RNA sequence: GAUGUCGGCUCAUCACAUCCUGGGGCUGAAGUAGGUCCCAAGGGUAUGGCUGUUCGCCAUUUAAAGUGGUACGCGAGCUGG
RNA sequence: GUGAAGAGGGAAACAACCCAGACCGCCAGCUAAGGUCCCAAAGUCAUGGUUAAGUGGGAAACGAUGUGGGAAGGCCCAGACAGCCAGGAUGUUGGCUUAGAAGCAGCCAUCAUUUAAAGAAAGCGUAAUAGCUCACUGGUCGAGUCGGCCUGCGCGGAAGAU
């Protein structure tokens, strides 16, 4: 994971889901997409 | 919201015991099957589970679909039993059950002491093949989930304990 | 997923499925043993000219027993013979390496007729049009 | 397409128009022909979410006020400095 | 909720979660919850010394005949 | 409203052919599988049978706006409907053509000239003698009723009187 | 009617944006190693020279040779270059 | 304007701010700005809406299927939405390239055909061929869902000498 800010959709299975007060990109195509914060 | 609207209509001979918010699902061929609904209010009827809003929460339909899903999963756990056969890829790892204890190796100098929750039981045909038996849909995956703690399907060559849906998918180097 | 598909694709010359490279890897990957396919394809290839690559589309059961439709040579092989061309252009539309009349096309279309599903001998012709277009033959009225 | 209503203006001036906008209502006039301009108040989010279809302006409007109907087309639009929200719209008889 | 202090030593703040403070020596969560509700120096010490909590559910106050109060 | 007409039209379109058919046959697949269907279209143009594959939402709304005979119980579950207004025996032959690379138990029912034809019986309709072979079995039936039955009874009462 | 300086020594202290071990994701990472990379102020955190030297160069240790502030910390502690 | 040339009230209080313009005395009462759970004088105020961040009660770029309401509108039992399953075809393993080169290694075609039906393909994927989800079709499926726009409320961005 990289911490970042602002979440964008990297692949067609990035669901993008809000865990606590930080939005995680979680994808189920590639493990490469895990941006931690939005 | 459509799966919050599902009337469930629980099967014959499943015992669903309602203390208002606390529900206990019992039957044959598994143990320790329960739910505490805290976000949503669940009425049973005779068997038609009906989902709506709980005091001190403002979110709606959101846990009412979960209540449907979680109560019915439990009901389905005691009736037939959801599939029970779990398994792992990678040489020299194992998950051989011996009683209440799961014996495996990780190169460690301590005994790993990986053991089953009281809400499951298990036995093994072979050292890489494990059959976990019970009627709670959460627990069977919670012990799998701990088994997976240092043995996740790796993102390159994919080795690990493999069961059901998992959100690591494996990836390649760029195409040849 | 059963991991089952109807009409799995293969293309191999009628005398060369005895070796594995002319069949390529795909067949093996869906688990049809290459020799067993080679014997079964040889029984149906004798009214077909030898060495002309035949498309063959297989439907497969669970137990990896397989069934096979053998077809008259591609519209692309026939079109190469009729135009006096060895090979297609390698660019569709922009590059010309020949021309085709409708009457040579309607006969290519009848040669495929029992494989072609179309409800008119004109629909069948219509289907092979884009196969001439890809290989640098202009389809002229 | 639209069948809408309007009221004739009770109050005029700057001080008067601002208490309508506090209440999420806004103003208009229907000019053209030989005859007077009919000054009117409208409701703001009645036409804001109609004008989501291009048909509020492309097709004429039925606007009924004290039982008078004359038929109308939209004209030039006044919007707030930094909000798209409608401060005032003009109309012509059609 | 981590109960901030700097008694005198070592780089950093030092801390304790509310959960450590209720599970072990349980008095203190409620103790430093009423502390800040009383005024300055002298009157705030004089208000405080009338209260006791002890550890919890281990009271010795049977003999006085305590008047019950619900909150 | 619908965005498209296809779902509302097809209800009228299916009731139209299916009151009219002299044979139609209602059969099961949930994913009819392409190798067989194309082989059934190829042949279908020889025989003059038409085939539509159609939803139970459409078929239910069809029964509701328009009355249907002897197929409307076979619409339940996943459904193809093949139908002929001409050569009724050929509609039934198409199911013996689909049975060759696929399963023969999948018919729920058929209708044939307003008669319910049950799933087992239709394999027999599909046997379809030619006109010369049809005339020849119509003669076997009349020569049987003529002289075969006649002796059959008189032997069966002669055996029975003979005592042990 | 005044908080009085640099470099260095002594003695320290606090911010973590951690020099390092430690737990862990990604990787165009096979494994190892690295790149990428989040948590974390708890603990340890080298020495001789030349120059008035902050900064420089060199020789060497250390698994390692950090970042910032303190009347440019600290003469009601030490120097007079 | 206020201080300078002003008491007293509030603000964690100052020189200027908000109320206001100290005659002195009165255990009198009201009202202001500012307050009303304890600190500390009064509301844990009533009625309706809404939120999980101590947001509230610290600031921008910026962005997203975080969360709700609303009216106007498309889809909306003639079955949505799109999950789950299953089909995903005919010329065609089109042309070039190659041992094979197949929608998805690369490039050009980017269509036509029986179709109630399956893009010569959006995304994945032994690196590629194979397999896979996907609309559309047929089972499950029997209700909300999506674009525009108004609007309550959220998010990270926002790490320091004590």
């Amino acid at each position: 994971m990289k911490v970042r800010a602002s979440v964008k959709k990297l692949c067609r299975n990035c669901k993008i889901v809000k865990r606590d007060g930080v939005i995680r990109v979680i994808c189920s195509a590639e493990p490469k997409h895990k941006q931690r914060q939005g | 919201s459509r799966v919050a609207k599902a009337p469930v209509v629980v099967p014959a001979g499943v015992d669903v015991k309602i203390n208002g918010q606390v529900i206990t699902i019992k039957g044959k061929n598994g143990e320790l099957t329960r739910t505490l609904n805290d976000a949503v209010e669940v009425k049973h009827a005779d068997n038609t589970l009906t989902f709506g809003p709980r005091d001190g929460y403002a979110d709606g339909w959101a846990q009412a679909g979960t209540a449907r899903a979680l109560l019915n999963s439990m009901v389905i756990g005691v009736t037939e039993g959801f599939t029970k056969k779990l398994q792992l890829v990678g040489v020299g790892y194992r998950a051989a059950v011996k009683g209440n204890v799961i014996n495996l190796s990780l190169g460690f100098s301590h005994p790993v002491d990986h053991q089953l929750p009281a809400g499951i039981t298990a036995e093994c045909p072979t050292q890489t093949e494990i059959v976990l038996k019970g009627a709670d849909k959460q627990v069977i995956g919670q012990v799998a989930a701990d088994l997976r703690a240092y043995r996740r399907p790796e993102p390159y060559k994919g080795k690990g304990v493999r069961y059901a849906d998992e959100v690591v998918r494996t990836k390649e180097a760029k195409k040849k | 997923a059963k991991k089952v598909q109807a009409y799995v694709k293969l293309q191999v010359a009628a005398g060369m499925a005895n070796p594995s490279p002319p069949v390529g890897p795909a067949l093996g990957q869906q688990g049809v043993n290459i020799m067993e396919f080679c014997k079964a394809f040889n029984a149906k290839t004798d009214s077909i000219e030898k060495g002309l690559p035949i498309p063959v589309v297989i439907t497969v059961y669970a137990d990896r027993s397989f069934t096979f439709v053998t077809k008259t040579p591609p519209a692309a092989v026939l079109l190469k013979k009729a135009a006096g061309i060895k090979s297609g252009s390698g660019k569709p539309n922009k590059d010309k390496v020949g021309k085709i009349s409708r009457a040579q096309l309607q006969e290519i279309a009848q040669t495929k007729a029992a494989d072609m599903t179309g409800a008119d001998i004109e629909a069948m012709t219509r289907s092979i049009e884009g196969t001439a277009r890809s290989m640098g033959l202009v389809v002229e009225d | 397409m639209f069948t809408i209503n309007a009221e004739v203006r009770k109050e005029q001036g700057k001080g008067a128009s601002r208490r309508l906008r506090a209440a999420n209502k806004f103003p208009a006039i229907i000019y053209g022909g030989k005859e007077a301009p009919l000054a009117i108040e409208l409701d703001h989010d009645k036409v804001m979410n109609m004008q989501a279809k291009a048909e509020f302006y492309s097709e004429v409007l039925t606007i009924v006020v004290d039982g008078k109907e004359i038929k109308v087309k939209a004209q030039d639009v006044q919007r707030h400095p930094y909000k798209p929200k409608l401060q005032h719209i003009d109309f012509v008889r059609a | 909720k981590v109960y901030y202090h700097h008694t005198g030593h070592i780089g950093g703040i030092k801390q304790a979660t509310f959960e450590e403070m209720i599970a072990r020596r349980p008095e203190r969560v409620i103790e430093i919850a009423v502390k800040g509700m009383l005024p300055k120096g002298p009157l705030g010490r004089a208000m405080f010394r009338k209260l006791k909590v002890y550890a919890g559910n281990e009271h010795n106050h049977a003999a006085q005949q305590p008047q019950v109060l619900d909150i | 409203a619908l965005n498209l007409q296809d779902k509302q039209a097809i209800v009228a379109e299916v009731s139209e052919v299916a009151k009219g058919a002299l044979s139609a046959v209602v059969a099961d697949s949930r994913g009819v599988t392409v190798d067989k269907m194309t082989e059934l279209r190829k042949a279908g143009r020889e025989a003059g049978v038409y085939m539509r594959v159609v939803r139970n939402t459409l078929l239910r709304r069809a029964v509701e706006g328009t009355p249907f005979e002897c197929l409307k119980d076979a619409f339940v579950g996943p459904t193809l409907i093949a139908y002929s207004m001409e050569h009724p025996g050929a509609a039934a032959r198409l199911f013996k053509e689909f049975a060759k690379a696929n399963a023969k138990f999948e018919v729920k029912a058929a209708a044939f000239e307003g008669e319910l034809i049950p799933a087992s019986q239709i394999d027999r309709l599909a046997t379809l003698p030619t006109y010369e072979e049809a005339i020849a079995r119509l003669m076997a039936t009349m020569k049987e009723a003529s002289a075969g039955k006649l002796v059959r009874t008189l032997a069966a009462v002669r055996d029975a009187k003979e005592a042990a």
